[PDB]
């Protein structure tokens, strides 16, 4: 048992927060006050769930999690819903003013006067752990707090607690449901300064996740409920290796180790099946080759982009349900062939398997129909330098006549800083070209 | 972000700023004494905004009156919202201006102008979460002009990061036939680009057009003007009263729809044109990027767009917006800088203004808007030629270069819309 | 010098003063510093009654200033609609072109006198008479969109 501290930063992070912890509690069955019935060891434990939860001597299950904004509107929300009586009442951090949407006012002026408070609140969940393993960082990237604050944290994280990892849930742009003209220039701003920070990413993209909505759920204008219930289910999928027994991906080490083979290409894709609506109660169940066979299929990846472009680096599949393991093998052998599906030829050309014998959990409202079986899988394909030449192009477009830089430079920021991360950029989509494609 | 002081100077800035809180008082359910008679909760969220709470469960307005010339008072205080306002919200003068830019910002206005900071530190120091300042008056004139820009001026310095909003009276002779006006929206336009984040650009010369040609209006009077003006003011304000996605923050406003400093002068529009007396979604999205639908005395077909908002109100099928939008940017295309992605921001609000069930409000920062500036600094330059009336304003301390200056400072200005409007990304 | 002090008299409206220093042999045709006559004055500052009296008395209606503005583009710019007929009627050149090129129906288009630019058409106003810069009335109604002025020149 090591324990893991979850950050969440600007209204997208403290949003998909919320969502996670609800389906967390779900999972685990923790009540919204915190007991824990099927609990026996009362004020503590080794359990695999409390790398996520901690325990008070009156049997109060809290999360490990920090919730901070540079406004107080989203968490108040937090602070009035169901489960406001789970989380500490000082790690929910508010400031004032928020970052207009600007990198700038998130990491240099109105950020700075809150990243002492956050620390020290961090550094009270961090006192209370005996071999903390590191963190998880929820943010958006087209946010002024999302991406100037969170590059700030990470910065200091790396200072004060340099031996442990940093993984990254961020939300990627869409324009179907954007906020801000300048979310490419933060985009693009703070992957470069949390580059070196980060060991790895999962990137979600809004617009990935608005047509699978559209589609597979058949919602006419989904909103922010629906995107995030769908993240939660997904961001669940990625971190129950952490809170359940399993022997694959069980410490944040085991997620560099199986995805990431060079440092600076941390971005893991994840593409998750079945999504059914829940108006299809009675679908038929498909089977283990039924959603192993979708996993290849673009339409549902968590990020737009085409891994048939790009070689296969790693891949892992995580199972929860009814699966039987020789099924497993059997799909595998017939996919590995029956698509044109490519890896390196520096890697082992193999897929690592993991299975949770139970099925997922499905919040009440939720927009998804219960499954017998799911598979989440988490693969480094160089197909998703396509989204970093998206980003990079409507960068280019606006900094060209140095459109909206005026707003950074008046806030403490150097111009030769939006060069310098384009410069960045423009590596690391050559780091995925001289790996293949 | 929260609380916002809006302050009126002159007539023209006390004459349509009381119409402004005659509006949206209305709409929020605020009699003309203060109480709340509305029937909604949401009439009350975002009220803090222009109100302040004084006891007895009422509302009086975030306002501060000013005007050298003190028959000002008795227009505003014996109208139907003229009890409303703080008695100690009233600055005054005993000499007006003449149509004098120089004595509202150099000699009489100046004199003036300490008395306005202190009821404007009054109303601060109350505020819990102040974000900006917001200013209507006209141009043409000499205290809302002249002496309306020295306090610009003077508040940027004491409140250098909160956001300074006008809505500005743009002059023309279709409705004032003064010769000296062009002088003095000349040398206010100087002042505007420098010391504001946000300029409405509320164009007389488009509101007589508009109650003249369209509204059927043969002798216009300045109630029809002000009720097209009234209404926008409204709109372009929405977010900033009542619940919504656009969320009520004046800074990501500018953040988003400025892309360099100067070019801050926002051209608005709205629809449907109706009168004092007296359409679906795809009429409101076309009728709102229709030149006989904008505030200001310019054809967008004449330049590209480089940023816009849309405030559509009432109740409406939502996805139908993204729809017809989504369409009128294709269809309309080469009239976006392709340079600016995604630069078409929209968002709906429940509440719609009274009279109406659905409307919209457009507001555009557009290249175009070059042809307003280019009309008034021909008539700048008419008059300067000749030196007519030079000595009106010279005889007050000016000096001949503020012209100038101020006339290179507006052709510059020109200069950098048509820089942009010819700008290609391919 | 009474030249001096009939230029002050026309310019602030004195028109007792302006009787006076005449009937002593004042220079009703005398000129400031930038070529400016009394009529040019009474022209701008719009005082009716010096202007008939000036055109009484000897003062040349067509005078120039050194920038080449004759009493009745400064009356056409300023906007005197009753002194603009009153020039006329005493043999001003409605098409006189200053220094700019412009005529009198320049400036009254440009400054909006509508009524100012109906009655010098009604006088014989050139309207293809373009300025330095190749600008005609109708131009520069073009220009501004200026549908009124549009109309009042296409007649
Ligand atoms: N999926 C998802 N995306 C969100 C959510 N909230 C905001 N976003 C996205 O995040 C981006 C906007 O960033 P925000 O998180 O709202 O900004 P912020 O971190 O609060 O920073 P500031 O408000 O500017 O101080 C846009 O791309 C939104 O689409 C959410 O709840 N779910
Ligand atoms: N739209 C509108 N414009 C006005 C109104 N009153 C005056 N104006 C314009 O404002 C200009 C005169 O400036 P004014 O405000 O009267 O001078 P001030 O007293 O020094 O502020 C003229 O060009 C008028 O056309 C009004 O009620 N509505
Ligand atoms: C070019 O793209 C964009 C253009 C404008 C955008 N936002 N605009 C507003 C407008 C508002 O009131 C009119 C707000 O109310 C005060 C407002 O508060 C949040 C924002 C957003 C864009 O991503
Ligand atoms: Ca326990
Ligand atoms: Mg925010």
């Amino acid at each position: 048992m090591r324990e893991c501290i979850s950050i969440h930063v600007g209204q997208a992070g403290v949003q998909i927060g919320n969502a996670c912890w609800e389906l967390y509690c779900l999972e685990h069955g923790i009540q919204p006050d915190g007991q824990m019935p099927s609990d026996k060891t009362i004020g503590g434990g080794d359990d695999s769930f409390n790398t996520f939860f901690s325990e008070t001597g009156a049997g109060k299950h809290v999360p490990r999690a920090v919730f901070v904004d540079l406004e107080p509107t989203v968490i108040d929300e937090v602070r009035t819903g169901t489960y406001r009586q789970l989380f500490h009442p000082e790690q929910l951090i508010t400031g004032k003013e928020d970052a207009a949407n600007n990198y700038a006012r998130g990491h240099y002026t109105i950020g700075k006067e809150i990243i002492d408070l956050v620390l020290d609140r961090i550094r009270k969940l961090a006192d209370q752990c005996t071999g903390l393993q590191g963190f998880l960082v929820f943010h958006s990237f087209g946010g002024g707090t999302g991406s100037g604050f969170t590059s700030l944290l990470m910065e200091r994280l790396s200072v004060d607690y340099g031996k442990k990892s940093k993984l990254e849930f961020s939300i990627y742009p869409a324009p179907q449901v954007s906020t801000a003209v300048v979310e490419p220039y933060n985009s693009i701003l703070t992957t470069h300064t949390t580059l070196e920070h980060s060991d790895c990413a999962f990137m979600v993209d809004n617009e990935a996740i608005y047509d699978i909505c559209r589609r597979n759920l058949d919602i006419e204008r989904p909103t922010y409920t629906n995107l995030n219930r769908l993240i939660s289910q997904i961001v669940s999928s990625i971190t129950a290796s952490l809170r359940f027994d399993g022997a694959l991906n069980v410490d944040l080490t085991e997620f560099q180790t199986n995805l990431v083979p060079y440092p600076r290409i941390h971005f893991p894709l994840a593409t998750y099946a079945p999504v059914i609506s829940a108006e299809k109660a009675y679908h038929e169940q498909l089977s283990v080759a039924e959603i192993t066979n979708a996993c290849f299929e673009p339409a549902n990846q968590m990020v737009k982009c085409d891994p048939r472009h790009g070689k296969y680096m790693a891949c892992c599949l995580l199972y929860r349900g009814d699966v039987v393991p020789k099924d497993v093998n059997a799909a595998i052998a017939t996919i590995k062939t029956k698509r044109s599906i490519q890896f390196v030829d520096w890697c082992p050309t193999g897929f690592k398997v993991g299975i949770n014998y139970q099925p997922p959990t499905v919040v009440p409202g939720g927009d998804l129909a219960k499954v017998q079986r799911a598979v989440c899988m988490l693969s480094n394909t160089t197909a998703i330098a396509e989204a970093w030449a998206r980003l990079d192009h409507k960068f280019d477009l606006m900094y060209a006549k140095r459109a909206f830089v005026h707003w950074y430079v008046g806030e403490g920021m150097e111009e030769g800083e939006f060069s310098e991360a384009r410069e960045d950029m423009a590596a690391l989509e050559k780091d995925y070209e001289e790996v293949g494609v | 972000m929260r609380e916002i002081v809006h302050i009126q100077a002159g007539q023209c800035g006390n004459q349509i700023g009381a119409k402004f809180w005659e509006v949206i008082s209305d709409e929020h359910g605020i009699d003309p004494t203060g109480s709340y008679h509305g029937d909604s909760d949401l009439q009350l969220e975002r009220i803090n905004v222009y109100y302040n709470e004084a006891t007895g469960n009422k509302y009086v307005p975030r306002a501060i009156l000013v005007d050298l010339e003190p028959g000002t008072m008795d227009s505003v205080r014996s109208g139907p919202f003229g009890q409303i306002f703080r008695p100690d919200n009233f600055v005054f003068g005993q000499s007006g201006a003449g149509n004098n830019w120089a004595k509202g910002h150099y000699t009489e206005g100046a004199e003036l102008v300490d008395s306005v900071l202190d009821v404007v530190r009054k109303e601060s120091e109350s505020c819990d979460c102040l974000q900006g300042f917001q200013l209507t008056h006209s141009l043409g004139g000499g205290t809302g002009s002249g002496m309306g820009t020295l306090l610009i001026s003077k508040i940027r310095e004491e409140y250098p990061d909160r956001i300074m909003n006008t809505f500005s009276v743009m002059p023309s002779p279709k409705v004032s036939d003064t010769v000296v006006e062009p002088y003095n929206a000349t040398l206010s336009v100087h002042q505007l680009v420098e010391n504001t984040d946000e300029t409405y650009c509320i164009d007389n010369e488009a509101l007589y057009d508009i109650c003249f040609r369209t509204l059927k209006l043969t002798t216009p009077t300045y109630g029809d003007l002000n009720h097209l003006v009234s209404a926008t003011m409204s709109g372009v304000t929405t977010c900033l009263r009542f619940p919504g996605q656009l969320n009520a923050d004046l800074r990501k406003l500018a953040v988003n729809m400025v892309p360099f400093p100067r070019l801050h002068f926002f051209m608005p529009g709205f629809a449907p044109l109706t009168s004092r007396g007296s359409l679906t979604v795809p009429e409101l999205t076309q009728q709102m990027f229709d030149s006989k639908n904008m505030m200001a005395a310019c054809d967008p077909r004449h330049g590209r767009y480089l940023t816009v908002a849309a405030i559509f109100r009432g109740r409406m099928s939502m996805k139908e917006v993204d729809e017809q939008m989504l369409n009128v940017q294709n269809k309309n295309s080469s009239y976006f800088v392709e340079w600016i992605p995604n630069n078409v921001k929209t968002a709906v609000c429940d509440i719609p203004p009274r009279g109406l069930k659905m409307s919209a409000t457009f507001i555009g920062n557009s290249t175009a808007i070059q042809e307003l500036f280019k009309r008034i600094s021909e008539q700048f330059t008419a008059m300067f030629r000749r030196k007519a009336f030079l000595h009106w304003y010279t005889g007050e301390g000016m000096d001949e270069m503020e012209f100038t200056e101020a006339e290179s400072n507006m052709n510059d200005l020109v200069s950098e819309y048509q820089q942009y409007q010819d700008a290609t990304a391919d | 010098d009474l030249g001096k002090k009939l230029l002050e008299a026309a310019r602030a409206g004195q028109d007792d003063e302006v009787r006076i220093l005449m009937a002593n042999g004042a220079d009703v045709n005398a000129t400031d510093a930038s070529g400016l006559t009394p009529l040019h004055l009474a022209a701008t500052y719009g005082h009716l009654e010096i202007v008939e009296v000036l055109l009484k008395h000897g003062a040349d209606v067509n005078a120039i200033d050194i920038m080449g503005s004759t009493p009745l583009h400064l009356a056409a710019l300023i906007g005197h609609l009753e002194i603009v007929e009153v020039l006329l009627k005493h043999g001003a050149d409605v098409n006189a072109v200053d220094t700019w090129g412009d005529t009198p129906l320049h400036l009254a288009a440009i400054m909006g006198h509508l009524e100012i630019v109906e009655v010098l058409l009604k006088h014989g106003a050139d309207v293809n008479a373009q300025d330095k810069f190749g600008k005609t009335a109708f131009d520069i109604s073009i220009d501004n969109g200026n549908e009124d002025l549009a109309e009042i020149l296409q007649k």
